[PDB]
């Protein structure tokens, strides 16, 4: 397999460690803990995403709607 | 390697269209985003706009709503941007810049830059000239040279000596725009023991009118 | 959106200071422990160049005499030791928000000590002759600050028209200035007068150079 | 409405050893 770069301001297909999902990628404000994979919100579904090579938060944004 | 070409200049009348050309190479034009930047002397740097060449979908800044447009051609990976009705407050320095994305999103890499100049004059042949005292007094060890470029449209020109021999001691002035007309003054320091027996020569090139001039000293 | 502020606009730092430049923003673009900020150079006739990223670390290729730090909305971005070549226009940049800003520019000045400038009038060739119009031209080059009186006389008569003045930037190199000063003038008034004569007035000379030809 | 979505981002932990 190859890794990919990141593309924040589109709609696009989000696979991380395992982690499959589709979303925005935006500038997140939130802390996180360093000892933590990633996070999630009530609806059981990912708000937020850590990157495995360089450490940064990012939320993800829900697309599709309608 | 990652290179990004453009033109140097283009001359438009007030009405008509403006076309540019950002070509890119060594990377894959569809993953990554390419973005426009203005800029006009003495306003500094503005931000144009943003496009997703897979989906066309434009990302443009609340001010240049309604006038800029930006559009893709995936066949041969090149990024074109067009502006309705330029004006002479819109003449500046257009540049194409990558985002490559760590964390933050910053420009890692840029063009050459293209010269948009609305004005109504006409295309000129330029005349250049030489400039020799004719008589050294011993004054100095050190001799001046110049050639002078006077009625060119549009700006810039490019110019050298012996066709870029010359690496040292070259000065190049900026026009000064008078009567529709540009002008400029390309000086070198030389050695005493050059001039007598090297000639040096004004190697000028104009790529809008596609006149490259010659002349002896 | 965020809109930056930079002060000072010209900011002159001499060899073996430290410069400072300060890039405001409206909202605090702080987030996940790091900053949003981007720093540039840019020299006349030369796209910008990435210098400094998230303040943080330096790029490859870029010297170790640019530092970066600061948190918040101003940050501090600084610059030693100054080297000859540090002289160009700054910016600074924010990717958070959107519509992106860019920065209002800071431009650097090298001090240097005061040289004497190489004053040299050229006579207009036969070539421009042919044409029916003449342009003498005076080269001044070597010379700081930019500040220097430029005069024309005429057989002892002074025209403070029809004359072009065009100045550059500092050199990376010599760190000084150059410019032209040119006269155009008709063949009819080439025919009735004899000599012309560059004059350079300056801070440092109290005679002003004065330059002559006779045709 | 459905956006259906067109790049695909795939990241994996920088390997240190396969």
């Amino acid at each position: 397999k190859k890794s990919t770069n990141l593309v924040k301001n589109k709609c696009v297909n989000f696979n991380f460690n395992g982690l499959k999902g589709t979303g925005v990628l935006t500038e997140s404000n939130k802390k996180f803990l360093p000892f933590q994979q990633f996070g999630r919100d009530i609806a059981d579904t990912t708000d937020a995403v850590r990157d495995p090579q360089t450490l940064e938060i990012l939320d993800i944004t829900p697309c599709s709607f309608g | 390697q990652v290179q990004l070409q453009q033109p140097g200049a283009e001359l438009v009348r007030p009405g008509a269209s403006v076309k540019l050309s950002c070509k890119a190479s060594g990377y894959s034009f569809t993953r990554f985003w390419m973005n426009w930047v203005k800029q006009r002397p003495g306003q500094g740097l503005e931000w144009i706009g943003m496009i997703h060449p897979s989906d066309s979908e434009t990302r443009l800044n609340q001010k240049f709503k309604d006038k800029a447009t930006l559009t893709v051609d995936k066949s041969s990976t090149t990024a074109y941007m067009q502006l309705s009705s330029p004006t002479s407050e819109d003449s500046a320095v257009y540049y194409c810049a990558r985002k490559d994305y760590d964390y933050d999103a910053w420009f890692a890499y840029w063009g050459q830059g293209t010269l948009v100049t609305v004005s109504a004059a006409k295309t000129t042949p330029p005349s250049v000239y030489p400039l020799a005292p004719g008589s050294a007094a011993q004054t100095n060890s050190m001799v001046t040279l110049g050639c002078l470029v006077k009625g060119y449209f549009p700006e810039p020109v490019t110019v050298t000596w012996n066709s870029g021999s010359l690496s040292s001691g070259v000065h190049t002035f900026p026009a000064v725009l008078q009567s529709d007309l540009y002008t400029l003054s390309s000086s070198v320091t030389v050695p005493s023991s050059t001039w007598p027996s090297e000639t040096v020569t004004c190697n000028v090139a104009h790529p809008a009118s596609s006149t490259k001039v010659d002349k002896k000293i | 959106d965020i809109v930056l502020t930079q002060s000072p606009a010209s900011l002159a730092v001499s060899l073996g200071q430290r410069a400072t430049i300060s890039c405001r923003a409206s909202k605090s673009v702080s987030a996940s422990v790091y900053s949003y900020m981007h720093w540039y150079q840019q020299k006349p006739g030369q796209p910008p160049k990435l210098l400094i990223y998230l303040a943080s670390s330096l790029e490859s290729g870029v010297p170790a005499r640019f530092s970066g730090s600061g948190s918040g909305t101003d940050f501090t971005l600084n610059i030693h030791p100054v080297e000859e070549e540090d002289a160009a226009t700054y910016y600074c940049h924010h990717s958070r928000e959107l519509p992106p800003a860019f920065g209002g520019g800071t431009k650097l000045e090298i001090k240097r000590a005061d040289a004497a400038p190489t004053v040299s009038i050229f006579p207009p060739s036969s070539e421009q002759l042919t044409s029916g119009g003449a342009s003498v031209v005076c080269f001044l080059n070597n010379f700081y600050p930019k500040d220097i009186n430029v005069k024309w006389k005429i057989d002892g008569s002074e025209r403070q028209n029809g004359v072009l003045n065009s100045w550059t930037d500092q050199d990376s190199k010599d760190s000084t200035y150059s410019m032209s000063s040119t006269l155009t003038l008709t063949k009819d008034e080439y025919e009735r007068h004899n000599s012309y004569t560059c004059e350079a007035t300056h801070k440092t000379s109290t005679s002003p150079i004065v330059k002559s030809f006779n045709r």
